[PDB]
RNA sequence: ACCCCUAUACCUUCUGCAUAAUGAAUUAACUAGAAAUAACUUUGCAAGGAGAGCCAAAGCUAAGACCCCCGAAACCAGACGAGCUACCUAAGAACAGCUAAAAGAGCACACCCGUCUAUGUAGCAAAAUAGUGGGAAGAUUUAUAGGUAGAGGCGACAAACCUACCGAGCCUGGUGAUAGCUGGUUGUCCAAGAUAGAAUCUUAGUUCAACUUUAAAUUUGCCCACAGAACCCUCUAAAUCCCCUUGUAAAUUUAACUGUUAGUCCAAAGAGGAACAGCUCUUUGGACACUAGGAAAAAACCUUGUAGAGAGAGUAAAAAAUUUAACACCCAUAGUAGGCCUAAAAGCAGCCACCAAUUAAGAAAGCGUUCAAGCUCAACACCCACUAAAAAAUCCCAAACAUAUA
RNA sequence: GCCUGUUUACCAAAAACAUCACCUCUAGCAUCACCAGUAUUAGAGGCACCGCCUGCCCAGUGAUCACUUGUUCCUUAAAUAGGGACCUGUAUGAAUGGCUCCACGAGGGUUCAGCUGUCUCUUACUUUUAACCAGUGAAAUUGACCUGCCCGUGAAGAGGCGGGCAUAACACAGCAAGACGAGAAGACCCUAUGGAGCUUUAAUUUAUUAAUGCAAACACCUGCAUUAAAAAUUUCGGUUGGGGCGACCUCGGAGCAGAACCCAACCUCCGAGCAGUACAUGCUAAGACUUCACCAGUCAAAGCGAACACUCAAUUGAUCCAAUAACUUGACCAACGGAACAAGUUACCCUAGGGAUAACAGCGCAAUCCUAUUCUAGAGUCCAUAUCAACAAUAGGGUUUACGACCUCGAUGUUGGAUCAGGACAUCCCGAUGGUGCAGCCGCUAUUAAAGGUUCGUUUGUUCAACGAUUAAAGUCCUACGUGAUCUGAGUUCAGACCGGAGUAAUCCAGGUCGGUUUCUAUCUACUUUCAAAUUCCUCCCUGUACGAAAGGACAAGAGAAAUAAGGCCUACUUCACAAAGCGCCUUCCCCCGUAAAUGAUAUCAUCUCAACUUAGUAUUAUACCCACACCCACCCAAGAACAGGGUU
């Protein structure tokens, strides 16, 4: 079965906190082929907010998105058409969370 | 790895051997079975309904040939049902239409008594011997040991073998072989020395076949 | 002179690449593009031209200007070969000694042959030498003369031998055989110049198209803006076609030829039984087979193209970063061994409830006992601080350096 | 294989051929073979002495003979089924198969005893060669060379390219690691509308020969036709590892270019080679499309004539030629742009080429395997972590991959051995440590360590396997099988031959077995006494101690004996003899670094410290050897190829 980045592989609920389940969930995440981590509702939201904040906060005048869309150095020559949508965050199957 | 010259020579010979290929094709346990086949093609030693004693039976390919020939398995309804008995100190894998008595040595009188008890009519029509002492690296010593084993088989023969019976035994060639032949000539009307094509040309192994036992 | 700095011999071949492979000791001499129709250029004459024939709805006459070299195994015809060898014919010759009832007998010379080893390998020798061997009165060996001849002879068949190279001799001729294959193809200078395919006894080739070159005629060519180009499958993007203006200068047609094409690598999208890498293949684009600079050397990555001289100048791409694991001190009575199942589970074999005393302890979160007994943790005081991997084979591989103003 | 004999002159002497004897087939005969012969003969063949076994499709029962049956006629429309005649002068069967056996063999295999330098393990001497002096004086080869090493790059692979390093220049003698070292000749795969030999049930023929018939002629000859034998000419399409069994080659549709057209080879699937309705499915003609060429193919306004240019995705075939008065018609030419008509086999092969050649041809990670780590389920009496480990993940190193979801078996300077080894550590032994389910001896596991070492024999069965005896251990790998211009088995692998299987055959096997030719005189690079440091086992002491209930049984320190290795030597012994040798004798020296602990901060305790620090700790080892230079007449030498060196009082 194929899995893309951002996909929730398994879900869990009930009368428990995140810390309780996190242990064994992280264990499973490590044993998965792709990069994975245990997330709560709160943690996922925090992650997304932090990414949004980093995008807004960035001091670098030059972003991948801006250059790619405008074809600023004739860069589309070395870029995929998919890179326009991916905005440089995704490279093959791998995903970079640290890229704005 | 670290194979020696002799090791590599043997291994190449074994891999290039057609008989091992034939054995794996024809579901024969060991190649030496083919030797018996060839003998049976020449002299017709095995017939349906005959009683077979096999000594040093393991891994049991000789027993396989025996049961096929003497119709011990009872595959052919027309052919009379025969009996095959195999004795070796090493454990033998179970075969249909054959019984294996292990662990036993033929030389031991107690084991001999057990064989006789299992055998119908307390006698055996044909005896086959394929056992050999572990090669010590000296032709003379191995020859003497195998001759001694064959002599003990011959000494225990009268109790088990019917008159006019057949006896096949494997021997390494040497000085004492002549003496053994003479002893066979003393007890059996017909004595033949057979080197099957299945037997390695480099090997000194040979088969004494003795027919029409008397006394 | 050398020391310094810069510099990967030449030719030819393979779809593309050279550094791979081919060819060259060197010198001199010799050694390789032959012709037409049709077109073009320059004359003559001109509805006619031409020194009978032939052509002609501006043509005709004349001239100029385009088409290589070496190489098979073969096939056929006519000769020449049996002084070697295969077999035969005629008339000859040779065979010591020893044992043998006496011989296609044995040992063993001469003689004939050539088993095995060594030597020799441009040798003594295009098959030998030394030793060791097989035979040695015979289906024996050998001299002389004769015979059988290539679509053939001859053969105790080894496809043997037929003048050192016989699955079909040799010589001459046909013959400058043929070769879609290999190799070669000789003054100087300039210019334009590269990868859609189709058919094929076809993929080592050729023909047509595409591209390329030249000359000529004429008008548009390229770049493009609104508008415009499908539903179904339930989904699908970068894009494409068409295209005024504009910025540009090229394009089409006509006449005449050749030559090139399984191109390679890089970026991207994909296809090959629902194979993320690799292989094979399609498409779009770039570079390479064209210069230079850079990335360590470097076809295909980056920078850069139109040619010369200069002991001037401004620039382009262009130098990898990174060093990582401490952790609490103190203290713990008791309703009861909470009830059921269990030999007994008593806080921790399992199920239900999860209250309750002190000031403050979960009917107990983790160990430990057959069960108990015990060591922690949460609990009260005390006020303390607590913030993640590596290896291989000749010998590591520039030297080095954290601190003067982009 | 009966034997003697013969065979590939020049890689095969054999199990191949021939051979006595036996067997099969053919022939009733003269003046050039057979043959001046005649069936006990002659020719063409098979098999291989002899000797012993192996022999009925002759018509069946019943008592030589009757009777249906077999074969032929007639009746019967013709048949069914009836009427007649014969089978009663004789027949043997296998170029069939097996079985021992005497003699023989440069045949292949095994073996007894001896024997010998084949070997353990090599040595000494002589001759040749050699080297030097004198004379004479070639060959292969050669782009030019002012011709180094390490690492890297160039899919491997560098003397020459990059980064390091090295480096006065010249002989002579050795060496064979490199110069994909040199010369031919190979072997493998592929290609050519290139050859040739052989075979046939390939195609085309019967000119030739023989026979027959019909003409002519009155048996022969000639012409025509038919039948055979013998040949002759020519070919053997394409895709699919390669081979067998298969499949495929043309047209239409989908995956399939997400949106003009075109374009996905190979593959995975589907389908087509028609049919039905008209009978104006008549004639003619603007403009267009087009399977990327051409050839083909497609749409169609208007008009004439009629009436009030069909459905379907493909549903198909050029030229020539043949039939036809014309109109038309003719290929499963399916290899579908189609030669008018042609197959196999070559290990006897040839030529022209291409490819491997030879260490790459598949180089930045999918599938699978191994190793280490992570994960903490589960084994281990309880107990993840003494030891082992499921599903997985990560890192490193191997192998495989584009379609017949068919059985294969591949590869083949491929791989053994000798000689000499260079290197790696992922350690088999020897050293030092930590843990233990470590009482001790043995072990299990991990860290550190590449200085040194790592045996001799033999295969009855075993799919990369054993067996015997040892050992301290008998390591795992890389080096173009490491190494064939140092040597040598086997395999690829063949020219001869046989067996099993295939094939009508020639011949083949992806099966087995026997026999079987690669030469080299070293031009260049590199190298040719680095040296001066050795390891290990066993025995004894401790000690029979510690330890342990016993059984059993250490470590340090020391002593003695050996084996090997390195370096020498000749007094004896032995090979021998002014000497060289081993089988003899002599000598042989330092450590290794992983951890175990003090004091002590960050973090006032503690804490071995990528804190400052202190010990085991040893650090740079060191010392040994060598070291003066006439004449360079000559002679001698324990010195030596030459040269050089030592002695000549
Ligand atoms: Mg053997
Ligand atoms: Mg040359
Ligand atoms: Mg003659
Ligand atoms: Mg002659
Ligand atoms: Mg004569
Ligand atoms: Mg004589
Ligand atoms: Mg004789
Ligand atoms: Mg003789
Ligand atoms: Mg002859
Ligand atoms: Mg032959
Ligand atoms: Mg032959
Ligand atoms: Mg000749
Ligand atoms: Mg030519
Ligand atoms: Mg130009
Ligand atoms: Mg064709
Ligand atoms: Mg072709
Ligand atoms: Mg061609
Ligand atoms: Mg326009
Ligand atoms: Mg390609
Ligand atoms: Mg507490
Ligand atoms: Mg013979
Ligand atoms: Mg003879
Ligand atoms: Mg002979
Ligand atoms: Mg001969
Ligand atoms: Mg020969
Ligand atoms: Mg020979
Ligand atoms: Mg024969
Ligand atoms: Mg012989
Ligand atoms: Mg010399
Ligand atoms: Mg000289
Ligand atoms: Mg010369
Ligand atoms: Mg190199
Ligand atoms: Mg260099
Ligand atoms: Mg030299
Ligand atoms: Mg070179
Ligand atoms: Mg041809
Ligand atoms: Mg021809
Ligand atoms: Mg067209
Ligand atoms: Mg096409
Ligand atoms: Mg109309
Ligand atoms: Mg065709
Ligand atoms: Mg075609
Ligand atoms: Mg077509
Ligand atoms: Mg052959
Ligand atoms: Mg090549
Ligand atoms: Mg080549
Ligand atoms: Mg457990
Ligand atoms: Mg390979
Ligand atoms: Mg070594
Ligand atoms: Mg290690
Ligand atoms: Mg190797
Ligand atoms: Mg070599
Ligand atoms: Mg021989
Ligand atoms: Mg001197």
């Amino acid at each position: 079965t194929p899995v893309k980045a951002g996909r929730l592989v398994v879900e869990m609920g009930g009368r428990c906190e995140f810390e309780e389940v996190q242990g064994f969930l992280d264990q499973v995440a490590h044993k998965l082929p792709f990069a994975a981590k245990a997330v709560s509702r709160g943690t996922l939201e925090k992650m997304r907010k932090d990414q949004e904040e980093r995008e807004r906060n960035n001091q670098n005048p030059w972003t991948f998105e801006r250059i790619a869309t405008a074809n600023m150095l004739g860069i589309r020559k070395v870029l995929s058409p998919y890179d326009l949508t991916h905005k440089g965050k995704y490279w093959g199957k791998f995903y970079m969370p640290k890229r704005v | 790895k670290n194979r020696t010259g002799a090791e590599h020579l043997w291994l190449t010979r074994h891999l290039r051997d057609p008989f091992v290929k034939a054995a794996k094709v024809e579901s024969y346990r060991c190649r030496s079975a083919f030797k018996l086949l060839e003998v049976n093609e020449r002299h017709q030693i095995l017939r349906p309904g005959l009683r077979v004693l096999d000594c040093g039976a393991a891994p049991g390919a000789w027993s396989q040939v025996a049961v096929q020939k003497v119709n011990a398995a009872g595959t052919d309804p027309s052919s009379p049902v025969g009996f095959v008995l195999g004795v070796d100190l090493l454990h033998i894998f179970p075969l249909e239409g054959a019984t294996f008595l292990c662990p036993a040595d033929v030389t031991d009188p107690r084991t001999s008594q057990r064989i006789l008890e299992v055998l119908p009519g307390r006698r055996a029509d044909v005896i086959l011997s394929d056992m050999a002492p572990n090669a010590t690296g000296f032709r003379d010593l191995d020859h003497d040991r195998l001759i001694s084993l064959c002599l003990t088989l011959l000494s225990v023969t009268p109790d088990i073998l019917q008159p006019g019976g057949t006896f096949l035994c494997k021997t390494w060639a040497g000085s004492q072989s002549r003496r053994l032949q003479r002893r066979l000539t003393e007890e059996f009307q017909n004595v033949r020395i057979i080197k099957p094509e299945a037997s390695r040309k480099e090997s000194s192994e040979v088969y004494f076949l003795a027919t029409q036992y008397h006394g």
